[PDB]
């Protein structure tokens, strides 16, 4: 921040920060004709949306006057995007302006007393942000001058006239060094070392505390041919450290990075053993050269700012005194953030199984060259491009398509093509290979595009999308300006990647997919869409336009476009850790994915099986478990977390908390520097209750026993499944068995789980005489239903199935004394009678539990175990670097409120809040957070995201339940109960046609409960949750005046399906706090009227409702919402077909 | 809780030791990112193949801007002129200032 | 900011095509006739809006972004829409064009624009089905093979002549060998399509001279018709390679021949001015 | 209402809208209809804004109709109509009259007797000159325009205002 004085004495103090549209708003404000005789027709949207950067400055007090945009190419016409460097070398041959190092200014405006200031403060940010910035260009009409506040800055030069007309414009420039200077770089002498000190120690104390006080200077004092060491000043004095080292223990970085891409660091050598003759991955290449890297040591820099440019600078001094050497390296330790020095460099790719204390980052003397350059496909190019591709996969594809265009024109289809190289000293090394997109209305209706983009100002015209790019990496530091230029040359705003999911086609990579080289850094990752269930029968032309409507092989979505092609989108290199993601943990990880302000690096997921959903299933294998229709395998494609995060198969085995480590068994080790635990709740082995129905005796005896854990064999013919590929486990097993024809099997449990298995056995065909179903009587009675005429329609279909139904019985043991493995015949106790069974095979669901083997790995951690994991209500461990979440989660007993748990809600909501309360550590942008006030340890917080439940169920009925997080209560007893709710449901469970919702006496929806031989549309009804009676169309009048004649029907409605429709929810956001806004002198907002009115702050003859609705229809917010409502239409009907405002006429 | 700061620096570079670690390619066995597959070997070129430009001087020519302090710092006077007379010895003991500092130090304070 | 467009444009852009309608996206048009609901009622153009005129106010049809709709256009009958022009000149990124003919001669030639039909919902307007192109003005048309096809597309440009570089068959003309023109071959660069553009251009002359209403494709309107327009374009006005072009590129701008066709054209313009007077360098061709 | 300009004289309940109403549509169409749940749930007539009548019934808020008359309240058939056609070639007067009253030259579509004014022909709603290629309305202002196919259509099909034979 810096301050300003007015010329009337006023101070202010001001900082600049990098535009956010409600700037815009302030500064169109400032506009002004004087203004508008520099750059007049300008609406700041255009220009802001084409633009490369815009920029803000702002004071204190948040009044907002500071700012200009600055793009590639001039205004005025004066050149083109096509091309200007000769035109503007014609006016000086001298100045060595390429997009390289250029960029023209195109507004600024500002309070003139403070904005002389502020103008100088802008140029200075600028600068100071993008280093080849030598110059700013000022063009105006000749019968301008600039006028005191730019001619503090700009400087004139020779004239362009109209590429047109007889109008000629004048020519004005601005010099870097006037206004941010470069280093001056000579190598260190002792006087030097002082200047420095105190910035090591204001940085560090320890190497001081190691070496003593004089460490800096005696290092200083010890340079020669092996370490040389160099130093930056200005105002006659020092301030930047550098040190290198000749040498490099080449044989650690042989084992510990793949250097294929890097052969250069050795010298060649004629055996050249780069290649083998899972191997692959033990495979190191052996190299046969000599070393012809060196390191950089030790860096600190700082009026700070002035390190930004200056270290690049450092480089190219650097390698002056190594004639030997061409790559530099420098290996940074964990935590470390990315500080701009190492920016420029490769961050090397550590090793199959490298686990080093450090990463490690390349930077190649080759990067010191500026004559980069790019040009568009001409022939020469194919012998530079065939010499340069000789290792890529898709070689001969790229090859024959830069030769396709070369002849053609065109693409094969005739589409557009465009391929581009980069020339670097009279040599190339650079392609891209791009394609113009035309399903863009595709990609905005499945991707949030529009958050980097307002797309109406954009056209269909202006898209690119890429396909191949491939590069020298020394130039992927540059390359982000490589997209600028790509962008300007193809005069496309926007690139799109689109990732396709890596398990493919059963064994194709469909052409569909493509290629990607190192672009993905460059991209941000896009937020998935939720389309609604259309009944397109109901609707003929009125459907979402079929393009959109259609299906496509389901991908991710990742992109770049003009204004991000400047941000460093500063990487993250701390090593997060997530454990597990069983009913829940993927919701961290999209989080962290989804937060383009930040690049995470080192983020390892942990897992039984690695990733979610690998499988191409077919949905009978689903039927096996039930859901909560959270996620599917387009969620988990789409989501694509893989592009980013990194997976180890196989859950982990010890805890050790004091290297911060991790096992995974056979002693393989990771290390974390935060650990977020989330392994859920899984079923644990069904115990047989060891005294037996062959012993009598009473029941209460044998529960007691049946809380213990098992600790016997495994029966080869027991099923414990978690997971799908648990179920594709078993289903394959049972399809190499005969059981399928013939068998008797018992499912056990009374979950849910066991409902749906039961449907998918009779679904796989097994006659239902086959299947026999116990399901022991409960702690707590109530039902994994809740819905007794459901549970009735379900058992009469077991009935006519005849499965065999067992309550109140507990597991007397299979093969009573003998041998358990396999089993083959079983008993069951009972309150009156033994049972005996015959189980060719016997299912478990019937306690989830955490697993044995992760329990005692936590309790060896001696993190606080209370037969559930202990944590405060901000998810601390006792170990503040470890922190956990979801249902194997409890609080302490202080909490006095051991019932309500992460068990009670939404998976999604928990992962959500919780990556937003981690982040605030990782996230330089908001400001660093404290630890909790106790206060808050006093409660609970209410989350509200509702926990979804639903099942196939016997005799092939569709089910969903959804529920306000709660503490269990039976059915009947609410109902009965008169202070709750009024419910509405319509139905019959046995003839399949059925749907409950409980309303609560807040008129608002909590409950649902739905019962079918129909393929719901779960999504849309989702949103029903919470929703008020009126918002469903005064719902409660529909259901008692004989009005409805089902729900599921009367949904189909068009009206409902904003109600559906995701931006709806936020528009309500919206309409609300426009009725927070207060309108007129006199007047409470309508809310604040409705608060004294319902409070019996004002008491009344007519029931509330009537005067507040008459208030508000009298009142002027109506119109407020009516027309903030038509404007939303209009924005989404885009996406909807159905929504009135004009527009429509 | 947790910080990002450090003295900034490399290390383990250092010929002295493959040591301390023992055995560094001890972790299980990765499963990577799609990134850094992106950026590995086969869809990378390698450096080889790459041209080596000719010259030094190319890169001299590229340069652009006039540096920090060489041209207005020039007077006529003598640099070690300057130096005060002081009887720190040449090799001071270790922990001691090196007497070329007493030099700085002592002219610094004068003027 | 107020320019005057031919109506051969609008017929141009408001059925450009580019694998969509442009008529799917908003921000491409805008149409507003300020005059009569009743004319409006009797026809409009084919996305035409109905103005609202209020005690002789016009009560602003914001129906798109009109800040940035990129084409943007009024007609009355001939050339009150010239004040209407005026007030525009404020609004669109680009300036603002009048239809030069507002309604006479516009679908005087092309009467099918004229319907009843109000908005076209957004899967009508995508499910849009384009109209021929027109190349020389009133004379030569520029088509797709299922256009050239289309029966009514073919019927309302009273339509009989073929001119086509292309390997597969069409319906009509079938040898008629004076009110057919085709020719065979591939888009390979090999095509030395050079020889024939003398054969084209004479015979297009020709229906010029019999004022024969004549469509041109290359199967998908890709690109040895917009080599054979060069040809056409080059002789019929003794122009240079780059006027050619510059009109071809405006024609439809998806028309692109191919770098060995490029070097054809390129010994076409010699042979006529006897040098080259375009340089093939840039990357514009 | 007032966003597109719809138009209701009724009932409403909850607030919207359950009546048994005259209507009128922001094409300026008036109807006369029935509603529920805020829809139209009806038996119900669509006087143009030409006056003439289209019926609607609504099922769930979808239309199941045929009906139509047109403003003169001539009886129409969508299908098959027969009207001034192969059984008698009379105008919808001349069918209810037979000879008009009094014999006066609308024996024919539009008189007291003259010659088309401008030129141009008579298509009932418009003078359109096939040497013009433009249609113009009644008050001889304008209309559409067409090209050939239409222009042959009326070249052939219709009566030009040629001199008067």
């Amino acid at each position: 921040m810096s301050i300003l004085t007015s010329p009337r004495g006023k101070v202010e103090v001001v900082h600049c920060r990098r535009t956010e549209s409600q700037d815009i708003f302030c500064i169109k404000n400032l506009v002004r004709k004087f203004t508008q005789k520099l750059f007049g027709r300008l609406n700041i949207i255009y220009l802001l949306e084409k633009a490369n950067l815009a920029v803000t400055v702002c004071n204190d007090k948040e009044e907002i006057m500071a700012h200009s945009i600055f793009l590639d190419y001039p205004n005025w016409n004066v050149a083109k995007q096509d091309n200007w460097i000769p035109l503007f070398r014609e006016l000086d041959k001298e100045i060595p302006c390429t997009p390289l190092n250029t960029l023209f200014m195109h507004f600024f405006v500002a309070v003139d007393e403070y904005a002389t200031g502020c103008l100088k403060e802008i140029i200075r940010t600028v600068f100071k942000a993008v280093p080849e910035l030598y110059f700013i260009f000022l063009i105006v009409p000749t019968y301008l001058s600039l006028g005191s506040t730019l001619i503090t800055v700009f400087d004139q030069v020779g004239n362009i006239p109209c590429l047109n007309y007889n109008e000629d414009f004048a020519v004005h420039i601005c010099h870097r060094h006037n206004h941010y200077p470069q280093l001056h770089i000579r190598k260190a002498r002792v006087e030097d070392h002082d200047d420095l000190m105190p910035i090591f120690m204001h940085y560090d104390n320890t190497l001081k505390e190691i070496y003593g006080e004089y460490f800096l200077a005696e290092l200083i004092e010890a340079q020669d041919k092996d370490h040389h060491a160099v130093v930056c000043e200005v105002e006659g004095k020092a301030v930047g450290f550098m040190s290198v080292c000749t040498s490099v223990n080449l044989p650690l970085l042989h084992e510990c990075f793949d250097l294929g891409p890097f052969h250069g660091f050795c010298t060649p050598h004629p055996d050249d053993i780069l290649k083998p003759s899972v191997e692959s991955s033990h495979f190191r290449p052996l190299y046969l050269g000599d070393p012809i890297a060196f390191c950089i040591q030790l860096f600190c820099i700082d009026v700070l700012i002035s390190n930004v440019s200056l270290s690049l600078d450092f480089m190219s001094f650097v390698f002056s005194l190594f004639p030997g050497k061409n790559f530099c390296l420098i290996s940074v330790p964990h935590l470390t953030p990315e500080f701009v020095l190492i920016q420029n460099f490769v961050k090397v790719v550590p090793f199959n199984n490298c686990t080093l204390d450090h990463d490690l980052y390349v930077f190649h003397r080759a990067g010191l060259l500026r004559s980069i350059t790019i040009r568009l496909a001409k022939f020469l190019d194919t012998a530079g491009v065939e010499k340069l591709v000789s290792t890529l996969l898709l070689s001969t594809k790229i090859l024959d398509d830069l030769a396709q265009y070369n002849e053609a024109g065109r693409d094969p289809d005739g589409t557009a093509l465009q391929v581009f190289v980069a020339e670097v000293a009279d040599q190339i090394v650079g392609i891209a290979v791009i394609r113009k997109e035309m399903d863009i209305e595709y990609i905005r209706s499945h991707y949030n595009i529009e958050d980097f983009i307002y797309f109406s100002h954009h056209q269909q015209e202006e898209h690119g999308r890429l396909n191949h790019f491939a590069l020298n990496p020394i130039f992927r530091h540059y390359t982000k300006f490589f997209l600028k230029e790509i962008l300007r040359l193809g005069y496309k705003s926007c690139l799109y990647y689109p990732v396709y999911p890596q398990t493919r086609e059963g064994k194709l990579q469909s052409s569909y997919s493509h290629s990607l080289t190192s672009a993905l850094h460059y991209l941000v990752p896009v937020r998935p869409r939720r389309q609604i269930v259309y009944p397109l029968e109901k609707l003929g032309i009125n459907a979402p336009s079929k393009e959109v409507s259609k299906d496509q092989v389901s991908f991710a979505l990742n992109h770049t476009n003009r204004k991000l092609t400047l941000e460093p989108k500063v990487t993250v290199n701390a090593r997060i850790v997530v454990v597990g993601a069983s009913s829940v943990g993927i919701s961290f990880l999209e989080t962290l994915v989804f937060c383009s302000h930040l690049k995470f690096n080192n983020l390892t997921l942990i897992s039984t099986h690695g990733l979610p959903g690998k499988r191409l299933l077919h949905n009978e294998q689903r039927k096996f478990l039930a859901s909560d229709h959270c996620f599917n395998d387009k969620d988990y494609a789409l989501m694509s977390l893989c592009s980013w995060v990194n997976v180890v198969v196989g859950r982990m085995t010890a805890i050790d908390r004091a290297a911060k480590q991790v096992v995974v068994s056979k002693s393989e080790i990771v290390f974390y520097d935060h650990l977020i635990l989330c392994t859920g709740l899984q079923y644990q082995v069904p115990c047989p209750t060891g005294a037996d129905t062959e012993q009598h005796l009473t029941n209460r005896e044998v529960l007691e026993l049946s809380k213990q854990r098992y600790t016997g064999t495994v029966p080869s013919n027991l099923f414990i499944l978690n997971d799908e590929e648990d179920c594709v486990r078993m289903l394959c097993w049972l399809r190499n068995s005969s059981i399928l024809t013939e068998g008797k099997v018992i499912v056990y449990g009374n979950t849910l789980d066991a409902y749906t298995t039961v449907e998918t056995l009779l679904n796989i065909g097994m006659k239902g005489s086959g299947i026999y179903f116990v399901h022991p009587p409960t702690e707590s009675n109530i039902t994994c239903i809740n819905n007794n005429d459901v549970e009735s329609a379900v058992e009469d279909a077991l009935s006519a199935a005849g499965v065999t139904v067992f309550h109140d019985a507990l597991l007397a043991q299979w093969n009573h004394g003998q041998h358990p493995d396999p089993i083959y015949n079983a008993c069951f106790t009972t309150s009156t009678k033994p049972i005996r069974l015959e189980c060719s095979a016997f299912f478990s669901f019937y306690k989830k539990n955490v697993d044995y083997e992760t329990f005692k790995a936590f309790n060896d951690a001696c993190l606080v175990y209370d037969g559930r994991l202990v944590i405060d209500t901000t998810f601390h461990t006792n170990d503040i670097a470890i922190r956990a979440a979801g249902s194997l989660t409890k609080f302490s007993n202080r909490y006095y409120s051991n019932e309500w748990t992460h068990s009670n809600f939404s998976s999604k909501e928990i992962g959500f809040q919780l990556a937003a309360a981690m982040l605030s550590l990782f996230d330089p942008t908001l400001e660093p957070v404290t630890e909790p006030p106790a206060d808050l340890d006093r409660l609970i917080p209410m989350y509200k995201g509702a926990k979804i439940q639903g099942g196939i169920l016997p005799g092939s009925y569709h089910y969903l339940h959804i529920s306000k997080p709660a503490i269990p209560t039976p059915l009947n007893l609410q109902r009965s109960q008169p202070d709750f709710g009024s419910d509405v449901v319509t139905g019959n469970a046995k003839k399949g046609t059925y749907f409950r919702l409980y309303i609560n006496n807040y008129k608002l929806v909590e409950a649902i409960t739905c019962f079918s031989k129909e393929p719901f549309p779960s999504s849309n009804y989702i949103r029903l949750f919470g929703q008020h009676e009126q918002v469903l169309n005064n719902l409660c009048t529909r259901f008692d005046d004989k009005l409805i004649p089902d729900l599921y029907s009367y949904f189909t409605e068009p009206w409902c399906m904003a109600l559906f429709h995701d931006r709806f929810i936020d528009l309500k956001k919206e309409l609300r706090q426009i009725l927070i806004s207060k309108q007129e002198e006199d007047k409470p907002t309508m809310e604040e009227i409705a608060y004294r009115l319902e409070e019996e702050e004002i008491n009344l003859n007519e029931k509330p409702q009537k005067y507040l609705q008459r208030v508000f229809e009298d009142s002027i917010y109506k119109s407020l919402l009516e027309k903030s409502i038509l404007d939303y239409l209009h924005y989404n009907q885009y996406h909807l077909p159905m929504y009135a405002w004009p527009g429509i006429i | 809780p947790l910080m990002k700061q450090r003295g900034f620096y490399s290390d383990i570079l250092s010929p002295g030791t493959l040591d301390k670690l023992g055995n560094v390619c001890c972790g299980p066995y990765m499963s990577q990112n799609l990134i850094r597959q992106a950026d590995l070997d086969k869809f990378t070129p390698k450096v080889d193949s790459f041209v080596i430009p000719e010259d030094f001087q190319e890169r001299v020519e590229q340069q652009i801007i006039g540096a920090t302090t060489r041209l207005l710092t020039q007077t006529d006077f003598p640099l070690q002129s300057y130096e005060p007379k002081v009887q720190v010895p040449f090799q001071v003991l270790p922990g001691q200032c090196p007497r070329k500092i007493e030099i700085e130090r002592r002219k610094q304070q004068y003027l | 900011d107020l320019l005057f467009c031919e109506p051969t444009e609008l017929y141009n852009i408001l059925n450009q095509v580019s694998k969509l309608s442009r008529l799917a996206e908003p921000n491409y048009l805008c149409l507003l006739d300020v005059r009569s609901k009743r004319q409006y009622d009797e026809s409009h153009v084919i996305t035409a809006l109905r103005v609202k005129k209020r005690d002789h106010q016009y009560l602003i049809p914001e129906s798109v972004d009109l800040e940035c709709v990129r084409y943007c256009i009024v007609y009355d009958s001939n050339t009150p829409a010239v004040e209407f022009g005026q007030i525009l000149i404020h609004f669109t990124r680009q300036p603002v064009y009048v239809l030069r003919g507002g309604y006479e001669c516009f679908s005087g030639m092309y009467h099918f624009f004229r319907t009843q039909k109000i908005i076209w919902m957004p899967q009508e307007l995508d499910a849009f089905q384009p109209y021929p192109v027109e190349i020389l003005p009133g004379r030569v048309y520029l088509g797709k093979i299922s256009q050239a096809c289309n029966a009514k597309m073919h019927k309302d440009l009273k339509i009989k002549a073929h001119v086509n570089i292309s390997m597969e068959t069409t319906p009509y003309f079938i040898g008629n060998a004076d009110k057919l023109l085709h020719i065979k071959l591939e888009d390979s660069p090999d095509t030395l399509l050079f020889d024939y553009f003398r054969h084209i251009c004479h015979f297009i002359e020709l229906h010029l001279r019999l004022h024969s209403v004549v469509l041109v494709f290359s199967t998908r309107g890709i690109s040895r018709s917009v080599a054979a327009v060069v040809a056409l374009l080059m002789h019929y006005n003794e122009e240079t390679l780059k006027r050619s072009w510059a009109q071809v590129k405006k024609c439809k701008t998806n028309m692109r021949p191919n770098r060995a066709f490029v070097a054809q054209l390129l010994e076409w313009e010699k042979v006529l001015h006897g040098e080259y007077l375009t340089d093939i360098s840039e990357p514009i061709y | 209402m007032q966003y597109t300009g719809s138009q209701y004289f009724g009932e409403y309940i909850n607030g919207r809208m359950e009546g048994s109403a005259e209507y009128i549509l922001p094409t300026d169409t008036r109807y006369i209809g029935e509603m529920k749940d805020g829809m139209f749930h009806g038996e119900g007539t669509l006087f143009f804004p030409s006056g003439s009548r289209f019926d609607a019934i609504w099922k769930k808020g979808l239309v199941v109709k045929g009906k139509y008359t047109f403003n003169d309240g001539l009886q129409y058939e969508d299908k098959h109509w027969h009207y001034c056609d192969s059984y008698d070639r009379r105008f919808y007067t001349e069918i209810c009259y037979g000879l008009k009253p009094s014999g006066i030259s609308q024996l024919t579509n539009m008189d007291p007797p003259r010659r088309i004014p401008l030129g141009y022909y008579d298509c009932g709603d418009g003078f359109y000159n096939p040497t013009t290629r433009v249609i113009k309305d009644y008050r001889n202002r304008f209309l559409r325009n067409a090209d050939d196919d239409e222009h042959e259509w009326i070249v052939r099909t219709c009566r030009k205002g040629w001199l008067p034979m």
